[PDB]
């Protein structure tokens, strides 16, 4: 069983993604050029957020060293903590690690340990740390992004074996592409001098980039999956469900944010439990086409109705029914006015539509599963 | 009889591709000689119709004509235009057949014939040079010490209003005082944009002379320009509408091939 | 030859990117698919402004594809004749041998122009032998003087070298 | 100076000058079979010449041929350089 | 936590804002055009108005030696004084000094110290004026924008080791935009246009920026409030009578930043041309309510304020309330937002200034 | 690009590269042999007709796993012809 | 008698099949560039889908020993069982 998510969403002018040279991220779908926020950038706004801080329990670095001299006090097992993750398989470069590890913060504090005894030889510590490294994995983090890592072979020392370390994923995050044929625009700005000079002007001279779309998001939570690589949980498990639902609902990425402030909410989504994961983006292969009657939202809200009933009557099946909320303000727009009612529930708030979703994964209430965290 | 021409530019939309409109609107010079180009007399368009020759300038009718580059919103998106007024038939097939990376839509030609009289009240929009000529002329002011070099230089230089008198009002003022020979009355004159235009200008020099002919050893100087402008817009009087069609037949300013001058008139 | 070496190094030092650019440009021309020509002369054109020597356009043009298409580790004392004598050697000298050979002794018949096939196939003779060096820098110099006879002579008896022992 | 610095095809300002007819170069040069080139126009024409084949001679502008394809690499080149570079 | 400000307000067009080539700045929202008064503008006007002048500090220069010369003691306060610089990180290029650097008015006097004398030689001068720069941080302005500033290592002797010199934004601005389609003006062969801004204050960085200084936080806060009612958003450095006063003003303590700017998705089109405004108060006014039943949360409430001029237009659900007040002053509407935050008051928060 | 978890004195990421992607409208074409997939089965047709039944339903409904944890295209297909002949044709001419 | 599919199917952005570098696949078609998702590919999702999980009988494996061993469940025959498989003509390399 799965838990999906589609999302519509209206933005102000802003540029919330950039490539290496500033412009804003394009692509294309259906023949037509349409704005684009990566899908790292979305789980990156999600993980490093207010409403998902309480489950923070992975850390991704490549600072480890100093993690670990600021578990302990004595300055000096750092250098000894470098030569222990160097004969590890890691290799340095100017004082870090070459590349990132990702693991669980609980357990950093029994790395330290391994470096606090001076009774064992650097092998066997080298190797303690690497099943500690290997094993810490339970956090809501990895969870759903998994884990993938390589240790380096031409630097490693012999006799040190390494346990499994890829974790498999739980989340599968789409690319987030606008509805419509985008716009990109130029914005020229100066930076002025506040002192009088001989000349005019001065500063700088430069061109910014922004545009602005109606995006479509997509979200797929695979809750055996998840359950499993919890180790079994359920009530961290359903914690992490409805904390993954009220951030993707309520954050943004913090691009350019002190220049556009584009802090805009969402104003429809789709909770849906099937056995089988599918993507309703094929509705805006035709782009939207904004009229003098309607407006550009529920423009894309008909034909994402149009497209969701055909699909359901289309692939329907008999031993496996689908089970879906429907969630937009205050049922500002209602979900299609022309077809039936897509949805076993209508609801006008966010914390009812969360209640819900817990009720339906397993009936769990919101303020027993606020007790189970990691950090 | 009066081509009232208009151009839509075709601008950039990626400061990381090569935009040569908008390079080519940086500069008025090459406005001017690209919309002097559209003038092929009898010899350019008949011996080659692909445009593939070296420039002569000489090969080209020297007709009279006023243009002013400016923007427009017309019902959902912004447009760079050039509104160019000439007496004689422009050929647009000519001027952009092999650069039409410049323009964004192809050009249009409609006729403007007005038969106005005076009394009625009409609208306008021009933009004009602000330059005066100093009887006065203050002197070089070598920085090195700010005094002089020399002693006179008559030079057009700026139109200077006091210092506390509000800009619009002193621009009206200004063009009201030579309405009356033009033939115009002015009630809301408004200034929107006042600054400055720049240009180069190639001027070629000699420097050696050749082994065995002309000084063909030259090369290329350069001679910048700058242009005060002022553009403004509001409703006119008609008076003695004989002299009205020779001023929109001719244009009002004194850099009348480098933009200022034209002048479009539409009724009330 | 410096030059060579310099060129070299700049193609082991690419990216990703550019690279799958190139591997997509094999067989073609250089007046199509923009970004190849930008690469191309990005890669190139420093050449000549410091180092008075530079090799051929179209000798760096396949060496380029090639070495997109054929990724190898370069290193000193890996000549192609010899490398293809070592293979030579360890084979069938009945069947196999004189079909490999005859693919081998085509290619010093050509110009650089029509050289790119016959240099894949042995490439990827090499590959399926799963070699992890070539001498890139002693291939592109060879290249360079395609025509004058000694090299092809010091081509084939290092062939003939390296197969006899 | 004396094609006016302007250029062949697309008469914007010149930037630099074409060396067509390569033949009596460094010690022999006559002003003639140069002709001058703005910088897109001259990418496109040494991107015509670095294909296909090359010999002494060069791709001359004013020739009524080859026209359309500098057309078609000044819409390349305006569409896919990008000036990060 | 956070203080942010919802206003609509009519505003003059073609004069307030262009480009390189002279054209109003537009953009595309809701697939039609609007007008746009771009955000720097905005942070700007706030800066160099009346309002404003009671703290000013800080200078964001580019001629930094030439700043040296207006306190200088006889001529010292040159080029070796440029050097100093030059050696460290900032090439000349002319007395340019390539880089704009910004730092405080009120610390220029220090770093004269650290030139006029001659004890000091070498890159240890240059360390000197380093420390004292980064240091330069207590301005009212300064953190409200932030600042970034990364001198150039190539011509840096070493020793010139720095601190961090970054400054986190306590202020985010938004780009103004128009509640309806933009102005179509007369094509060839006078018309006021709305426009809806939003601001948002974090109150916690605004404090940390300037380390434990409450009182002048908040008369920044009051003074970029009064500053961003009744001055122009423009460059044209004349016409500074306030004649158009915002005709809607609606601030929201909130812990979540959020923007009411898909209201006006929709345009709100008129052929009355009068009434806009009232009509684009409706519209704004509905998506409110629509928010507070949309995303309504219980543990965090919020808390806002309604300003109109002489209460002509009401907010709330025509009856049912949706501010807490309808105050119909600038210097209430200040001064309530003053006791919500601290308890405080504008007569006494006024005492503290930067200048 | 891979942002660094631990603050530091450079502000710099983890890690710097890129990816390729594309979106596109797929033509798939399959083909089976009803009499030799009946002689392959050893004279079986009820497991035959589980096949052929449970194939379809696979190949309309199942997509690659290859980079779908980051951009997850599970598009069902809009349009399916299902054809009985005794020659195989496919219609890749077409576009 | 033969029963053949044409499926037409739009896909978003993704990264479906790669080589390699990490390219999409592609290939050439009518003179112009493609995108590619190779047969072997499409096969191995058809095959261990979940509509095709009742039917995945068979496997290829290189690891046959270990199959043997975990069907039998004593440890000293897994040895003797690669002895055997060398004797039918499957050397071992690196167990
Ligand atoms: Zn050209």
């Amino acid at each position: 069983m799965l838990i999906e998510i589609h999302m519509i969403q209206n933005h102000s002018p802003a540029n919330l993604n950039r490539d290496d040279l500033g412009a804003p991220k394009t692509c294309y779908f259906g023949g037509v050029l349409r704005s684009r926020i990566s899908s790292q950038c979305i789980k990156r706004s999600i993980r490093t957020s207010n409403d998902f801080k309480a489950l923070l329990g992975g850390v991704r670095t490549r600072r480890l060293a100093d993690l670990i001299q600021q578990e302990a006090g004595e300055t000096e097992c750092w250098k000894k903590a470098q030569e222990i993750l160097n004969k590890c398989g890691f290799k340095n470069k100017d004082d870090n690690t070459k590349m990132l590890v990702f693991m669980s913060k609980d357990k950093i504090k029994d790395l330290a340990r391994i470096v606090l005894d001076n009774s064992l030889g650097l092998t066997e510590a080298a190797q303690q740390v690497a099943n500690v490294i290997a094993q810490a994995t339970l956090a809501p983090d990895i969870a759903l992004c998994g884990r993938m890592l390589e240790p380096n072979d031409k630097d490693k020392d012999k006799k040190v074996k390494w346990s499994n370390t890829t974790v498999e994923a739980a989340l599968q995050v789409a690319h987030a592409i606008s509805t419509h044929i985008a716009r990109p625009e130029i914005d020229y700005f100066v930076a002025a001098d506040d002192v009088p000079g001989e000349d005019a002007g001065a500063g700088h001279i430069g061109e910014s980039m922004f545009a602005s779309a109606c995006f479509y998001k997509y979200f797929s939570i695979d809750w055996e999956q998840l359950v499993k690589n919890l180790k079994g949980d359920t009530n961290l498990a359903a914690h992490t469900v409805g904390a993954f639902l009220l951030a993707a609902a309520k954050t943004n990425p913090s691009g350019k944010q002190n220049s556009f402030a584009a802090h805009n909410y969402p104003d429809g989504i789709l909770v849906e439990f099937k056995n089988s994961p599918i993507s309703y983006a094929n509705a805006f292969v035709r782009p939207v086409s904004v009229v003098k009657e309607s407006d550009l939202v529920e423009q894309s809200i008909g034909q994402l109705s149009n497209y969701v009933n055909d699909i359901r009557l289309g692939y329907y099946d008999e031993q496996s029914p689908v089970i879906g909320f429907w969630f937009s303000p205050n049922n500002r727009y209602p979900l299609g006015y022309k077809h039936s009612k897509l949805a076993s529930r209508n609801i006008g708030n966010l914390n009812e539509l969360v209640g819900a979703v817990l009720d339906y994964i397993g009936g769990f209430k919101w303020e027993e599963v606020q007790k189970s965290k990691a950090y | 009889m009066i081509y009232l021409s208009r151009l839509l530019i075709d601008t950039g939309g990626n400061p990381d591709r090569p935009r040569p409109g908008r390079k080519w609107l940086d500069n008025i010079y090459n406005v001017h000689r690209r919309l002097s180009m559209a003038f092929p007399s009898g010899l350019r368009r008949e011996q080659d119709p692909h445009f593939l020759k070296p420039f002569s300038p000489n090969d080209f009718q020297k007709t009279p004509f006023l243009f002013r580059v400016d923007n427009n919103i017309d019902g959902n998106d912004k447009r760079a235009i050039i509104i160019v007024q000439s007496v004689l038939e422009p050929d647009w097939d000519y001027c952009f057949q092999n650069a039409l990376d410049f323009l964004a839509a192809p050009p249009e030609t409609k006729e403007y014939n007005p038969e106005f009289k005076a009394g009625q009240l009409l609208r306008f929009r021009l933009r004009v040079n602000a330059s005066v000529r100093r009887h006065i002329p203050e002197m070089v002011q070598q920085d090195g010490q700010t005094i002089e070099t020399g002693k006179i230089l008559h030079k057009r230089v700026s139109l200077t209003w006091d210092a506390s008198s509000t800009p619009d009002q002193a621009l009206a003022d200004w063009l009201a005082a030579k309405s009356p020979k033009l033939g115009f009355t002015l009630q809301r004159c408004e200034l929107l944009q006042l600054g400055w235009v720049y240009g180069s200008k190639p001027e070629p020099k000699n420097v050696k002379v050749k082994e065995q002919g002309q000084g063909y050893w030259r090369e290329h100087k350069y001679n910048p320009l700058r242009f005060r402008a002022a553009l403004l817009e509001g409703v006119l009087e008609v008076d003695d509408p004989k002299l009205f069609l020779k001023t929109l037949s001719s244009g009002i300013g004194k850099a009348k091939s480098f933009g200022f001058g034209l002048l479009s008139v539409l009724p009330i | 030859n410096r030059g060579t070496v310099d060129f070299i190094a700049s193609l082991e030092n690419l990216k990703e990117g550019d690279l799958g650019i190139l591997r997509k440009l094999r067989g073609a021309r250089l007046d199509e698919k923009l970004p190849g020509f930008d690469l191309f002369s990005a890669l190139w054109w420093p050449l000549r402004q410091k180092n008075q020597r530079a090799p051929k356009r179209e000798v760096a043009w396949l060496i380029a594809k090639l070495f997109a298409e054929f990724r190898f580790e370069q290193r000193e004392g890996a000549t192609l004749p010899i490398l293809m004598g070592g293979i030579c050697r360890k084979l069938e000298p009945k069947k196999e041998l004189p079909r490999v050979l005859a693919r081998f002794d085509q290619l010093a018949s050509l110009d650089i122009m029509q050289m790119e096939e016959p240099l894949s196939v042995i490439m990827g003779i090499l590959r399926k032998h799963q070699q992890v060096c070539l001498d890139w820098v002693g291939l592109t110099d060879v290249l360079s003087f395609w025509e004058q006879e000694p090299v092809k002579r010091e081509w084939s008896d290092s062939f003939i070298k390296a197969y006899k022992i | 100076v004396m094609d006016h610095a302007a250029c062949m095809v697309c008469k914007a300002p010149a930037t630099t000058v074409q060396h067509v007819n390569y033949r009596r170069a460094g010690g022999k040069e006559i002003p003639e079979d140069l002709r001058a080139l703005c910088r897109l126009c001259h990418d496109a024409c040494t991107m015509l010449e670095y294909g296909s084949g090359m010999t002494t001679n060069r791709i001359d502008p004013c020739d009524p041929i080859w026209r359309e394809r500098i057309l078609a690499k000044r819409k390349e080149i305006v569409e896919f350089r990008s000036r990060g570079q």
